[PDB]
Formats: structure tokens, C-alpha cells, sequence
């Protein structure tokens, strides 16, 4: 789907038009720009840093006492 | 599109332990890879059932972000209904959550990546892969 | 209009014996009522559970052809989970599927529907109907 | 007895027959689509076919198996 | 879905609101009166009608001739 | 909901001979049953490569006017992909309708209902009946 | 707005060779252009019989994302099939997918986009263009 | 660099920061979504993006092992 591209907050902003909008839950984006083109990717979407972050604790209870 | 749905087991797992081998099939298989809602009411039980409850609630909640968390709809209860009874017919047992689970990739056509493979290999016409 | 879930109890409670009370009931309360996947799963499993199942199933069919029958999202879930963390800090048993029906309910606001209340007694935030 | 399918109002329409006209009392009615049967019923009588049909076997499992 | 009953050619008549629209291709209908409930059902849908109708041709290709 | 796909091969067996076993199969699981698309145009093609087209496209026609005609979809497709790809790793001959049909049954989990129980056994991730 | 169907060839073509031909010609008839699901089914094979299938998806992904894919309807299986049986009666041998590919481009009445126009060529009622 | 999203004529939309901002002369663009990635690209240059990266495997069959 194609939009139009707006101004706004002293920026240049684009719509997501109904069928490209993104999952509601996504708030903060990442920006990359490859030549002419925009990449919009969701800010902190990358494994490697869940993966390295912070990390459950020893209470977590491995089995899942699956009733059973 | 989506071609994998994360069983509890492997979650559990891979949440506590961050397994070197997941992450790459994590970062290889990113954004086909989804868990049930039964999945994410059984993690949730386990970080509420914590002595740090909102700490793994944190955790808890980066892993689901980066995931789809797909609803338990009619066609994976249908699924996994005519599942019980097949299983029970031939005296096979699988826990209710599992249970459920497989229904939900059934229905879909998913492959079920878990840990417990024998368990899911009860069922029948289900995929399965181990990722740990 | 949904205001009242019918849990798997009071459902195979109906299709079986088809009460008289619960008929007006039914046609009363026409439009206020809902299930979820998990009570549809087990009706489905008694169906294909059954020697007739063609014949259970069909039966069925018109029971859920007349309601709505709700997807467990994230919010049931995640209620459900917490619920479920509740109970084990309290030492309440329920059964897992009463489990999740109940925090379907709670996910959405609505009344939980019951021939056996003390099954649903023990969870908090709930409120219980006995159309027995 | 048979009848025609015609459209009003942008939608499906079922003329029925006089010989099977319903109670003149009846003007509100409740249609129920169980696979391609349509099941018109007076509303606040939407049970009551279900109720007086349908009957299901005896094997039917009155218990619930419910693990636990 | 409950729609609103009607009168039109001179008989009582009922819509099919979207939800409950019949597939289009359904055209004739027969009505089942149980009671105050009425049933509609596709007019030709009985498999032994044709289990016992016309049959094909010997010419009919058996084989699929599936390339390969 | 449904349940069956009935693959070519079943459905031009039922045409030709009216098997009365299938009959009876068809009376009780009535409703249930369906073809893919490409298993239309395929008996289509048998009516007009036939000696008398319009007189099997009739037959042809009252057929697929009782079950229900699914549209090859986008996950069919990608499912035979997956399909296409592992029956050649393994070496195992399917035909190419035939890999296509039980996709689309995959993608939807439905068991597969044919009379050439060989040819779809070769395929993962598959309930196949015989029905003949 | 589609008026172009692309076929496998074509499409198989593009992706792996990239041709700057066929760019100018996609950015300048992009929202005109759809393929069907049989061509997709065939560039999901090939990806996954390569050794890195989630690489080749996701480039494939890209070009999906950009197209549309339009299903293979029953319409598209009667053109087919009418056209398979033609072909027949004139001896003239046509690819299987090729065969469904033409008819679903009948059925909605788009322009075949190839690089082969030969094989579509015996095919009648069909409007061909080589962007090769 | 990264950005918000905020919501304007009911539906999605995200501004872009001025380190991001597209040429002037850029006043229709395309978005693509591509999983969770939307891809804008300026109208007329819509493949330009993918026909420069999204390099494809060199084992990626350059043939179509149609049955034939």
C-alpha cells in the first residue's frame, strides 16, 4: 500500500496505512537508511540481546507441574 | 510466514538457561517462530509462582515481544479434542497443556519445537523439532 | 451483550440431559452467552470420545451454533496465570481447564455459568451463576 | 415443500410459502446457521429445537475426564 | 443473527442477514416446518439422490494421467 | 467444521463406480468433506477429454455442488514447498497434483481421504483415510 | 489494477539473476503485477531444497511482499482444465503448474509476464509478454 | 536512529527524525511490509531495494524441475 508523507513536530513523518501497520505493540522503531529507502524495523527486536541481558532468577521453576 | 510453535518446555528452557544453540536457531528462524497463548499463561504461572515475580515477569515479557503469541482459537480446540480422544483410544498419555499445544500447530499445520519429543510423537499427523 | 460463560460442566450438563430449566434459561438469556476453546475442546473430545460420533458432534454443532464461543487470548492467559499462582500460594485445588475458564472470564468480565460453584468458589474476582 | 432465493435490500431473502407460514403472533424470529441448514426460530424460542431434537447417544461421556 | 420477517409476492418471507447468508450458489431451497420452527435446507443436497441419479460415461478417464 | 479432503483419486473412484461403501461414509460424515481446487480441475479435465463432456460436466457438477470446493492458498502453496523439498531429500516419488493436494491439506490440517495410501503415506505430517 | 500475472520462470529469473532489465520494468508496473499461488509454491520449493532455506526466503519474502498473490480459485481450475483437454485434442504438450498458471491467468483475464513465451504459446486465449 | 510512533486520522504513523529525512524532491513513497520490517521506498523505486541487496544462495536451483 502507498500513503502520503507528512510534516509534523518540525519533521518529516509517514502514515502506515491500515494493511502496513505495524503491531500496535511496537512503540519505539529503529530508522535505518539504505540510499533512498527507509528500513523501519522495531526497536529491540534482536535476540542476541535478550539472550545477553538480563537473565531470570534461581526461583524459576524449571518443570512445568503440568497437572498430571 | 509462521513455521514453528515453541512448546513450554522449550521456553522454560531456553528462559532460564539461554542456550548458545537456541539463540542461533532463534536468529535463524526469526519471524517464523510462534507460542500458544496456553504457552504464555504456563511461563507466566512460573514468574508470578517466583520470589522475584516481576523480575521474570521482565524476562518474561522480552521473550513474548519478540515472538507471535497466537489465540487458541476453535480449530485448535477441535484439534486438540479429536487429539484426546485418538490418544485415548490407544491408552497414550500426554498432559492437558501439551495436549492443547499440539491441537493449536495441528490446526495450523506448524512444526512443534520442544524438548520432550517423545511425548509429542504420540501424537499424531504433528511435526516435531528439537531445538535445545 | 455477552454477559454470562458457559463452563464445560453446565454445557456437557445440557447436551446430555437436556434440562427443561435450562431451556428457558437458553431461550432467555439468548445473546448474553459465550464459551471458550477450552470448553469447546472437551465437548469435542466427549463427541469424538463416543462410539456415534457423527451423530455427538452434530448435536453439538446446533448447541454452538447458537452462542459465541470466544478465543483464550493473552489476556485469559495471562488472568488465568496469575490465578493460577494465586491458588498455589493459597493451596486451592482446581483443574487446569477450570483454570483457564475462569481466566478467560475474568479477562473479559463475565459470569461464570455452573451446575458445581465450589469448583469456581475458590477463585477471587469471579462472580457465579448456578443454572442447575 | 421447495421455495426461491431472491435478494433485498443487498442481501439473501427466502420466500416462504404459505404452507409453511409462521404464527401470525410471531415477528421477531432467530435464524441459526448449523452448516449450510438454516434454522429460523421465534425468538425467544431458539432452544427449543435444539432442545426437542438433536438427542445425543448414550455413550456420551456425562463426566468431564478433566485431569486432576 | 436475528433479522426481521417480511411480506412480499404475496407470502411471508424472511432475510438472511451476512452472517447467516446462504452460499450463493444455493438458489432453490426446501422448508421443513418442525413446529414453530422452520428449516431450510438446500434443495438437492442428499448424496443417495445422487448415489442413484445419472451416472458417467465409460469414456471417463480412470487414471489421472498425472504428469509423471 | 471440516475435516476430510478427498483427493482425486477418491473422488474419480466415486464417480465412475457410486461405490455403496462410500455412500455411507459420505451420508455420516456429510458436511465435513472437501476437495482442493486443483482436484476440480482435474476431474474437469477427465469431463471434457471425455466422449460425452456436458454429460460427466453434469455429473462433475452435481458432485462438487454437495462438498465444498477450498481455494489453493498461499499456505497451501508454501506447504507443498516444504512438501516438494523434503520428498526430493528423501528420494520418495509424488506426483506433482497429488504433492499440491496434500499441502493444502496440511496447511489446514485435514486428514487426507484417498484410496492411493502409499503414495500419500510417503508424505510427513499427514492423516490419510481410505474410504474405498 | 493487476494486469500482469508472472509466471515461475520469469520469477525464478529475477531472483536468482536480478536482471537490471526486469527492475525498470518492476518499478514501473508495480500494483499491475500478481502471481498465483502455484508460482509460489515453486519458489518456496526451491528455497527450501537449498542448503540456506531461511536466506532464500527471505529474499523471496521481499519480492512476495511487493506482488500479490492471488489464490487459485475454481475458476481458475475450470479455465485449466477446459484448457488442459484442448491442449489434448491438439497434442500439444504444456508443463503441468504451466497448464494452471495459464488458467488462472484466463480466469481473471491478466497478461502472462515470461521469459519463455513458447511454452505458453500453444495455449490459446492467452495475451503473452517476454520481459526478459 | 530510532524514533515513535504516534497515531494521526485514525490509524498508525511514524515520524522521522531529520537525520532520516528523505529528499525534497521524494513526496510519494511505498511501504512494503516485509514481517515486522516495513520497508518505505520512493514511488517508481519500489524494487530498487531488493534488486540491490537480498543477495540469493548460489545453490538456489536456477532451473524449475517442472514434471515434464
Amino acid at each position: 500500500m502507498e500513503t502520503t508523507v507528512f510534516l509534523s513536530n518540525r519533521s518529516q513523518a509517514v502514515r502506515l496505512p491500515k494493511a502496513v501497520a505495524l503491531p500496535e505493540n511496537v512503540k519505539r522503531v529503529e530508522v535505518i537508511a539504505v540510499g533512498r529507502t527507509r528500513i523501519i524495523t522495531p526497536a529491540g527486536e534482536t535476540w542476541d540481546e535478550w539472550f545477553d541481558g538480563n537473565s531470570v532468577s534461581a526461583d524459576f521453576m524449571d518443570n512445568r507441574e503440568q497437572p498430571g | 510466514m509462521l513455521k514453528f510453535m515453541l512448546d513450554t518446555n522449550i521456553c522454560i528452557f531456553t528462559i532460564k538457561n539461554k542456550p548458545a544453540s537456541v539463540r542461533e536457531r532463534f536468529n535463524l528462524n526469526q519471524g517464523r517462530m510462534c507460542i500458544s497463548s496456553v504457552t504464555l499463561m504456563e511461563v507466566i504461572y512460573g514468574a508470578e509462582k517466583s520470589q522475584m515475580p516481576e523480575r521474570n515477569l521482565a524476562v518474561i515479557e522480552g521473550f513474548v515481544s519478540r515472538i507471535d503469541v497466537l489465540d487458541y482459537d476453535a480449530a485448535a480446540a477441535t484439534h486438540t479434542g479429536q487429539i484426546r480422544a485418538e490418544l485415548a483410544l490407544q491408552g497414550r498419555p500426554v498432559g492437558p497443556f501439551d495436549q492443547m499445544i499440539a491441537g493449536h500447530a495441528r490446526s495450523r499445520g506448524l512444526i512443534i519445537v520442544t524438548n520432550n519429543t517423545r511425548e509429542f510423537e504420540r501424537v499424531g499427523g504433528l511435526r516435531i523439532e528439537d531445538w535445545s
